[PDB]
């Protein structure tokens, strides 16, 4: 927009004479001269752009589309204007006058342009006051005085004024801007969270104290307490992360502070108070849980913890045996879980490892060895289970009928059809011959059932198909005996194997004609172009 | 992909474990030794977040239509 250069230069030439005499922009002078630029060139570019200052729709304190322009001059929302001129209100809610005809006249040549023009400057103007204040106010160590950082906060607020009240604005130092929804970003937060927790923890506390009495008085403050430890425990992961420091000695802190942890559960329990220490202290507790999630996860792959990490975990296991507050123990058992997997707390709930204190007292007296594996292809949803458990009816009993019955009762024809189907006996197969107990179920006079149905049924009485059932039902298929050593993969990649073999059978599709060829004509690709590999 | 963990956490073999429910998307409010409801104490608070990786922002940087909007950042 080349119509703001003239303005723009001499606002350069006034904030240079005023930037001499005070270059520490830490302090409140400079922060709020350079504020009152920026806003009184926004109001001179607006004035100088659409005759004196259009101003937003006074309804819903925001810009206003499709512009209507008043006798008064006055710019309001086409919505607006449409639902609250239709009554007995035919009357300018700013300057109290009264329309005369209609909001008939409207301008699509001039308004529109000045909108857009002003919402592009404002964009700017905000995005790099947002930028300053996080360099200019950050260039160091050095915390920044108080009265700056009042200021700061204050200016997200959209206090009182002639009439929804008390919106919260993204860092813009100007009033014609609103959100009508109160809405709490972090960015804030986590500038002042990037010094020592020590010397902001005034200015963070009476933040949450105003948005807790003016944004979210009685709402789900539970999203907003898990942003806060959330920032908070990032700030800390950055803080320990950029600084100088081994892993001993933080280990020996967290180890101290984990020994000297006072409970304190009764101080800010019960409905609101949310004491900023506190936020820090469960921040803590979970960044200490969440490296004993580590540890257990590399004790299980690997051999003893050096006797050091051992007992940073002895440490964490008295405190959880200390205190009664077991969310902290499903918060690591959710993080053990993320981080390896279901079959990862599956082993660790046997009967004896030296783990077991990090599960719950209940989760451990009710449960059986009988803990099997899901099968992770309910991917179809609705219909591959009916199927599936039609085939372990007919497994249980000696009828082989309920399955094929279930079949035909079903949309989704033959492709998909017959991958249910094999994919259901591959489960069933190896969810009968993994379990001990059970073991070769099918052979126990089972196996002409399904043997019958596979002659009987048509459905799926293709060479490829039935040599693929015959090798499968009697595991003989080669893919069984990948005679892996980790014993938490195998299934994993067995799985991968049958499903994609599945796939490659079932998929009937030009695209997947070069995939067959790679997975079932090894000879025809000798000496072939194999996708995925570098080139000169 | 919450669909899909939502169903198989339902699966009717392995939701007789009560290890998949504090895994596999159950509150874990059915443990008796446990505080009383706290609007700290909540589920969705007490439950693990991610970790973020340079991985993690190819994914977003690729997902989001980086070839002419942040280019530099993606090489
Ligand atoms: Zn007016
Ligand atoms: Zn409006």
């Amino acid at each position: 927009i080349p119509e703001l250069s003239p303005l723009v230069t001499t606002y350069v030439s006034l904030l240079d004479k005023c930037l001499e005499e005070d270059s520490n922009l830490k302090t409140c002078r400079p922060f709020v001269a350079v504020m009152t630029t920026l806003c009184d060139c926004k109001d001179k570019a607006s004035k100088k752009f659409s005759r004196f200052g259009i101003q937003p729709c006074f309804i819903c304190h925001g810009d206003a589309q499709d512009p209507v322009c008043l006798p008064c001059d006055h710019v309001y929302c086409l919505r607006c204007i449409q639902t609250w001129l239709i009554p007995g209100q035919m009357m300018c809610p700013y300057c109290l006058t009264d329309l005369p005809d209609k909001f008939s006249p409207t301008v699509s040549q001039d308004h529109r342009k000045a909108i857009e023009k002003h919402a592009q400057f404002r964009h700017m103007c905000n995005s790099f006051f947002v930028d300053l204040v996080s360099t200019m106010c950050f260039k160091d160590n050095t915390p920044p005085e108080k009265s700056v950082i009042d200021t700061l906060l204050s200016l997200l607020f959209v206090q009182k004024e002639l009439l929804h009240r008390e919106h919260t604005k993204s860092l813009s130092p100007f009033d014609d801007v609103v959100d009508q929804t109160p809405v709490i970003r972090s960015v804030l937060l986590k500038l002042l969270l990037k010094y020592s927790f020590h010397e902001v923890k005034d200015y963070i506390q009476n933040y949450l104290t105003q948005l807790e009495k003016k944004a979210f008085l009685t709402e789900d403050k539970t999203e907003l307490y898990l942003l806060f430890i959330s920032c908070l425990e990032d700030s800390v992961h950055q803080k320990t992360s950029a600084g100088c420091r081994n892993l001993e000695q933080v280990l020996r802190e967290e180890g101290h502070f984990l020994r000297t942890y006072s409970p304190g559960l009764q101080g800010q329990e019960p409905v609101r108070i949310a004491s900023v220490e506190y936020l820090q202290e469960v921040a803590r507790v979970r960044l200490c849980l969440d490296l004993a999630a580590d540890f257990l996860s590399e004790l299980q792959e690997g051999s003893e913890l050096a006797e050091d990490k051992r007992r940073f975990l002895k440490h964490v296991e008295e405190f959880c045996t200390r205190v009664n507050n077991d969310w902290h123990r499903v918060y690591l058992v959710r993080k053990l879980s993320s981080q390896r997997g279901m079959e990862f707390v599956q082993s660790f709930s046997k009967q004896g490892h030296p783990c077991q204190w990090v599960f719950p007292r209940k989760v451990i007296a009710q449960q059986k060895d009988h803990v099997s594996l899901m099968d992770r292809y309910l991917v179809h949803g609705n219909e591959y289970k009916a199927v599936r458990d039609a085939t372990a009816k007919a497994v249980l009993e000696c009828k082989t009928l309920d399955i094929g019955n279930a079949l035909m009762a079903c949309r989704s024809p033959k492709p998909q059809q017959t991958a249910y189907l094999l994919l259901a006996l591959y489960t069933e197969v190896a969810a009968l011959y993994r379990s001990p107990n059970g073991s070769l179920h099918p052979e126990a006079k089972q196996l002409e059932a399904v043997n019958k149905f596979i002659k009987e049924s048509k459905i799926l009485s293709d060479p490829n198909i039935r040599c693929f059932a015959r090798s499968l039902v009697d595991n003989t298929l080669p893919l069984l005996k990948i005679r892996s050593a980790n014993s938490i993969l195998k299934g994993t990649v067995t799985e991968m194997a049958v499903h994609v073999a599945t796939i490659l059978l079932c998929g009937h599709n030009q695209i997947l004609k070069p995939l067959r060829n790679l997975a079932f004509y090894p000879v025809n690709m000798a000496n072939a172009f194999l996708p995925t590999m570098p080139e000169d | 992909l919450p669909a899909i963990n939502a169903l198989i956490s339902q699966d009717e073999r392995i939701s007789s474990n009560p290890v998949t429910k504090i895994i596999y998307g159950d509150p874990a409010t059915f443990l008796p030794h446990l505080p009383q409801k706290s609007i700290i104490h909540c589920s969705k608070i007490w439950s693990c977040r991610r970790k973020i990786t340079v991985e993690y922002l190819q994914h977003i940087v690729e997902q989001k239509n980086g070839k002419e909007t942040v280019p530099v950042l993606w090489h």
